[PDB]
């Protein structure tokens, strides 16, 4: 029913060979809304980031009922995405 | 229960007054020493046994100065949440 669109957010920066960085995340500010996922991991207010997991800040995930719609819902909610203390592969 | 009939026959005064404690602050047997006489300081973790794998893990993160009623706001962190408490400054 319609299409659904994953991608994931780490600590890696694509201006370095996607590397994962390691630090405390200082503020954390998501999305939501109507077919919206948001599996969350890593990524919260606080606590800070130990280098010994495969990097995941929050799974993030659309969906409705054409592609063009779900991408739509996607880029929104990337753009919404607020995360400072890390480098994130959000952009 | 009858542990709480002779208790209060006993000591009338000083068991209702723990009752009006226990509804204000619940079980404090469980609060380590320090932290009973104590309370906590700022930027410190504590872990509190509930039941075998329960515990309540409390950081402080702040207070702030009285607002003008004397409350003061207590920056909490408990179990990865953040909260806040409001203390009449005595």
């Amino acid at each position: 029913l319609g299409y659904a669109i994953q991608c994931r957010i780490t600590t890696e920066d694509p201006l370095n060979d996607f590397m994962p960085d390691t630090g405390t995340i200082i503020a954390y500010r998501s999305s939501g809304g109507f077919g919206v996922r948001l599996d969350a991991g890593d990524g919260f207010q606080g606590a800070e980031i130990s280098p010994y997991y495969d990097s995941l800040l929050v799974k993030l995930s659309t969906h409705a009922i054409s592609f063009k719609q779900a991408e739509e819902k996607m880029v929104r909610s990337l753009r919404e995405m607020r995360i400072r203390g890390v480098k994130t592969n959000i952009p | 229960t009858e542990q709480d009939i002779i208790s209060y026959v006993l000591y009338p005064k000083v068991y209702e007054q723990y009752i009006q404690t226990r509804n204000q602050y619940g079980n404090l047997s469980l609060l380590d020493t320090p932290t009973f006489f104590f309370g906590m300081r700022n930027g410190e973790t504590v872990e509190i046994e509930i039941d075998k794998g329960k515990r309540l893990i409390i950081k402080l993160e702040t207070i702030s100065e009285p607002d003008e009623n004397g409350n003061r706001t207590i920056y909490y962190a408990m179990n990865g949440q953040a909260r806040r408490i409001y203390i009449k400054d005595e």
